[PDB]
RNA sequence: GGACCUGGCGGUGCUUCAUAUCCCUCUAGAGGAGCCUGUUCUGUAAUCGAUAAACCCCGAUCAACCUCACCACCUCUUGCUCAGCCUAUAUACCGCCAUCUUCAGCAAACCCUGAUGAAGGCUACAAAGUAAGCGCAAGUACCCACGUAAAGACGUUAGGUCAAGGUGUAGCCCAUGAGGUGGCAAGAAAUGGGCUACAUUUUCUACCCCAGAAACGAUAGCCCUUAUGAAAUAAGGGUCGAAGGUGGAUUUAG
């Protein structure tokens, strides 16, 4: 790291910046503050979910190539949505729900899963058991859940952009691989239900 | 010591004749001259400031020699001689004393400092012990020779202000009011000029910042100062960047903003902007690779 | 273990310079260059035969010194006036001492086709810096 | 080549190979014999060269000095034996090292007594040889004292042995300065010494340490048998407990109020008082306690009787 | 043989930690294909040295001849040298380094304890420790006090080189020294490390990231030309259209 320790973290947030912690506002303008990333702007477009989700697309440094695809991607997905709106009736039309951004947090949120299961060797022989996860962890796991089934290598000629999409939509209505391999890990977990004790945290 | 005095006369008639020496017959020579008469006359080019020549006196030169604690009849001078550490069991007992009378009454120094005014080396522990104890006559309340102890005990602080410094606004040009300011990321050099109106145009390079940034992080990074201090469409940049790739031209280009706004916006705002992370130097630069590595940190293969 | 210039400790009692009390790191950091020639800079052709005129020159001066060099030499080397500045000891007779800085003065000039420059320098002892 | 020559302290170094000889030589001197006038002979101003009779009788004269130095290396020292050749136990290390407190100790004989080669073990280095040595410092008017020095060099465990034993001196109350006052039975951990005065011309018929340490204080005439564990360092240690812990005449005298009194074999019948009380006189006499109750000791009675068959005990010895 | 001291070990206990090093974790690879380059083995009349961590694009920041010390054949005798030898000995060495070290110890001179043994020397509300010197540290270089460099003592592994050179010991001088000419560097095979891939975030073209079009991969083989050289290895073009379907156990690096 070029930045010693006293140097902090930066922050940025509009409602922070509009106005207890009137000492730590001291404390704040007293202390040394480090720059700013690019990946993180003060709009409010933006979404952390979705940066970090670009992010983990990154092969290479390619941020333009990553950023492009999901361009494409819920570029996609609004197209879709939108299609489905032209097609629908009435109450369809009330019911169905076209934004992008919504879709993603929702899909992501489907996909998580609550339990993992984590090697714990007991013995000579490996036993897997159910642990609880952080939020940290089962958010990573559903956002790398679905870039693998994204890079399965069973799509062919299909492009990323149309690849995502279509499991982004199957996510938000509560099916697709992603969802059918969270429930796979909990048929695990209950599988090996009672094995649970081997935790010692 | 004669040593000493023989020293502090040669030093004496070797500066009289080095203010001779460069021109200064005059009696008052002083000692930032002499280091600069000395450094012309032998130029040093040695990296260690303490390599290099030096004319000091012989008390700054030569170190502090204790004197003799005792007589031609034995009988030490210090009824605490036989301690091995008569000025710091001598200070104990003197801070106890005021304590205890003190009470029937009614930053810190360093170790090393401590130990240069009581030409006695010292324990941490003993230094921690005596900390506490003025810490005590601190806490207790305590009379005025209390008090010039505790301050001869105590030295400065020597506090640093970190308002960002306002460059100032110049009205040149035609009639217009303008900041020229500079930012430096990852070998590439952006210097900006920020004039206050004109609803918000940008000349990087003399082109747009559309055609100079065709990547959208660019031209977010762009926006990123403005959009901060809500003023984004009211100014106009004309910036001339050399060397780099584009986040880092654009990350220099920001940092010029940034360092120009600052001027044309309030103090609370540029403290809040600066809090908010856009007025310091990114200083992550690129590493160096090493002889029998593969990069700068990453290594060969098998090694355990 | 580095060896490169360090002479090591044995106990304590092991008098020693500056020069090769100081180890090849700190060789202009601390210590400084024991000849100035101007071949090793960037833009030169004749530093090769600098370099083997120089070990020449070492090796000459402790043979032709025997046993009163304290330690080494400065070779200065400025436009063609070639300079020997010499630390020696004073064990010998000086009529010797002028004999062998005319001997060294016109030899090296004959040699090397430049005026060579003695320039003596006298030291009762071999003086010690530190004990290792 | 003249570039690839190296110097001669780099050679030696590794010829020697310790680490895991031109002072014969004039400034000027050439096989050639172009003798300058800088160089050898003095600055008349002429520039000459010897004969090949003069060059051959210098060269000559050169190997000759240089095989009488040859010589001079290979004489022979002479080591004055101790206890035996190729031994420590007699060496006279000199006079103990003049102290720094203006002190000098120049009547004192140092006699190392015991050198061990003593080992330890160390995690990097291995077995790390330490020795360790005894030494007796004395005058022969008294005062003794023993000590250890250990060290990694035997110089240095020497000095610090016989600089401690002069810190650590005893004092031993003599006779007549030539024996101790009485028979001393004395056993110091596991080894026993059983010493008795002897008169004079007697000899110091003891154990060689004994001889050694007794020579060092002074005394001349005594027997002394070590049994039990001859071990150097106890045996020192409990001689010395001994010879200090003896009871002399003048105290014997204070302690029973009696005179004290000598009937030799040599002079006769003549009573000699040798010590007598300093105070008051106690004047009922001392309890003739008939068949004493003793602790005798089997040899001394086994001596006394003549059944002690031994073909070692009284052997023609050379002198003390 | 009995009892110890010190050290190393323990599939040795307790406690606290490690964080790219210890596990769960995070990313990208090796091991699977081809090619390049070392090494083992085979072969040849055909060098030598490195060879658990600390060998394996290593001496070489590099062998057509030269280099070269190898082999074959033929020549030279005070042989460029008051000769030389690349002859053996890295278990005689200097020299310059690896490893612990991604450590903090090593310690001259003293003093004390142990009935004056090997040895040991800890309690800040303090029970015998004091310390010159080396090292860490500190001070320097790069862009900051951060980070990266450099630096890291004593010793360990008789750790690597007598072939960089010098060199002690033993040997040669019709030789084991010197010179000339010509060859030696080939794979039934195996292995270490790199490079390129097995494509869709891919490929070709323009642009150097807002298009068009596909819907793959040899820096290998053969041919032509060129560069340099006395005498081709390298470069370009042509030709060809391999195996290959993201690689098990294990493992590397951050
Ligand atoms: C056979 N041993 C007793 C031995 C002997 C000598 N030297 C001699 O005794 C020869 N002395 C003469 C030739 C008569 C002058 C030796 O010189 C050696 C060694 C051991 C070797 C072992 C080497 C080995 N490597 C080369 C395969 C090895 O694996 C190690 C290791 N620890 O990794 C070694 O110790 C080793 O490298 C080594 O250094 C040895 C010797 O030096
Ligand atoms: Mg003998
Ligand atoms: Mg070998
Ligand atoms: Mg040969
Ligand atoms: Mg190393
Ligand atoms: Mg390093
Ligand atoms: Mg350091
Ligand atoms: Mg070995």
């Amino acid at each position: 790291s070029r930045y010693s320790p006293e140097f902090k973290d930066p922050l940025i947030d509009k409602e922070y910046y509009r106005k207890e912690e009137k000492y730590v506002r001291e404390l704040k303008k007293t202390q040394l503050i480090k720059a700013a990333p690019a990946g993180k702007t003060s709009s409010v477009f933006e979404d952390p979910v979705i940066s970090k989700f670009t992010n983990m697309m990154m092969i290479g440094g390619n941020k333009v190539l990553a950023r492009s695809l999901m361009i494409q991607t819920l570029e996609a997905v609004k197209r879709k949505q939108f299609e489905k709106y032209h097609a629908a009736s009435a109450e369809e039309q009330a019911t169905i729900e076209r934004n992008p951004y919504t879709i993603f947090h929702q899909a992501l949120k489907n996909c998580e899963p609550m339990i993992g299961l984590v090697p714990i060797l007991k013995g000579g022989r490996f036993y897997q058991v159910p642990v609880p996860l952080p939020d940290r962890r089962r958010r990573f796991l559903a956002m790398k859940w679905m870039i693998t089934e994204c890079r399965d290598k069973k799509h062919q000629r299909t492009l990323m952009p149309e690849k995502l999409s279509h499991k982004l939509l199957e996510a938000f209505h509560n099916q697709g691989p992603v969802i059918k391999r969270k429930h796979d890990l909990h048929k695990m977990a209950e599988a090996n239900r009672a094995l649970a004790h081997y935790r010692w945290w | 010591e004669d040593f000493i005095k023989k020293q502090i006369e040669e030093f004496n008639i070797g500066k009289r004749h080095l203010a001779n020496m460069m021109g200064e017959d005059p009696e008052t020579f002083t000692q930032e001259d002499i280091d600069r008469a000395i450094a012309y006359l032998f130029p040093s080019g040695l990296f260690e400031k303490r390599a290099r020549p030096v004319m000091k006196h012989p008390e700054q030169i030569f170190p502090r020699q204790r004197a003799i604690q005792w007589g031609e009849d034995g009988r030490p001078f210090h009824y605490l001689f036989y301690t091995g550490k008569q000025s710091y069991y001598s200070l104990m007992h003197d801070v106890y004393g005021m304590l205890l009378n003190l009470e029937k009454h009614q930053r810190w120094l360093i170790k090393e400092e401590l130990e240069e005014m009581l030409v006695e080396k010292l324990s941490d522990l003993d230094y921690m012990q005596f900390i506490r104890l003025l810490e005590k006559l601190l806490t207790s309340q305590c009379g005025a020779a209390e008090e010039e102890f505790v301050q001869r005990f105590r030295r400065s602080v020597t506090l640093e202000s970190k308002k960002q410094l306002i460059e100032p606004v110049q009205y040149d040009e035609q009639g217009m009011a303008f900041s020229k300011s500079e930012g430096k990321r990852k070998t590439a050099k952006a210097e900006a000029i920020v004039y206050k109106h004109g609803s918000g145009r940008i000349k990087v390079n003399g082109i747009d910042y559309q055609l100079y940034f065709p990547i959208t992080q660019d031209r977010e990074q762009l926006m990123f100062p403005f959009h901060f201090v809500d003023r984004l469409g009211k100014h106009d940049v004309t910036c001339t960047v050399s060397g780099g790739g584009r986040s880092a031209q654009a990350g220099a280009i920001r940092l010029a903003m940034a360092k120009a706004l600052c001027s044309f916006v309030t103090e609370d705002e540029v403290e809040w902007m600066r809090q908010a992370g856009l007025l310091t130097t990114d200083p992550r630069v690129r590493e160096r690779k090493k002889p029998g590595q593969e990069g700068a940190r990453r290594k060969f293969t098998w090694k355990k | 273990k580095n060896r490169a210039a360090r002479v090591r400790v044995s106990k304590g009692d092991k008098p020693v310079t500056y020069e090769e009390a100081h180890a090849p790191h700190y060789i202009a950091h601390r210590k400084g260059w024991l000849s100035l020639h101007t071949g090793n800079l960037d833009g030169e052709d004749h530093a090769a035969e600098r370099t083997v005129e120089d070990v020449f020159l070492r090796k000459f001066m402790w043979g032709t010194f025997p046993g009163c060099l304290a330690d080494q030499l400065v070779l200065k080397r400025r436009g063609n006036q070639l300079e020997i500045c010499a630390v020696v000891l004073r064990q010998l007779s000086p009529h010797k001492y002028y004999f062998l800085v005319g001997y060294s003065e016109t030899l090296l000039s004959y040699f090397y086709k430049c005026p060579v420059r003695l320039h003596l320098q006298t030291v009762p002892s071999k003086v010690v810096y530190k004990y290792l | 080549s003249f570039f690839t020559k190296l110097t001669a302290d780099e050679l030696w170094k590794g010829a020697l190979a310790e680490t895991g000889l031109n002072r014969g030589q004039i400034i000027g001197e050439g096989r050639y014999g172009f003798l300058w006038p800088g160089l050898n002979v003095p600055l008349v101003q002429t520039i000459a060269q010897r004969s090949k009779e003069e060059q051959e009788k210098v060269e000559a004269d050169m190997i000759q000095q240089r095989e009488e130095w040859d010589r001079k290396k290979k004489m022979k020292v002479k080591r004055e034996r101790g206890w035996s050749g190729n031994s420590w136990g007699g060496i006279s290390l000199g006079p103990p090292d003049p102290g720094p407190c203006g002190e000098t100790y120049e009547d004192f004989d140092t006699r190392i007594l015991e050198v061990r080669n003593v080992f330890t073990m160390t995690a990097k280095e291995g077995r790390k040889k330490s020795i360790r040595v005894l030494v007796a410092v004395g005058n022969g008017k008294g005062a003794a004292g023993f000590s250890i020095g250990k060290a990694t060099d035997r110089m240095d465990a020497f000095r610090k042995a016989k600089n401690r034993a002069v810190h650590h001196l005893h004092y031993i109350e003599r006779y007549e300065d030539h024996t101790i006052f009485h028979d001393i039975s004395l056993r110091f951990k596991r080894t026993h010494i059983k010493m008795k005065k002897q008169p004079k011309g007697y000899g110091l018929r003891c154990h060689r340490a004994i001889i050694t340490i007794c020579r060092l204080i002074g005394i001349k005439d005594m027997y002394a048998k070590v049994s039990g564990s001859i071990n150097m360092l106890s045996l020192t240690q409990g001689l010395f407990r001994g010879l200090s812990r003896q009871e002399t005449h003048q105290q014997l005298a204070d302690k029973k109020g009696l005179h004290v009194v000598e009937i030799r074999e040599e002079c006769g019948p003549l009573p000699i008082v040798v010590a007598s009380p300093r105070g008051p006189l106690r004047k009922d006499p001392e309890p003739e306690d008939e068949v004493p109750d003793v602790k005798l000791d089997w040899e001394d009675v086994k001596t006394a009787q003549g059944m002690k068959r031994s073909v070692w005990s009284n052997l023609k010895r050379a002198a003390t």
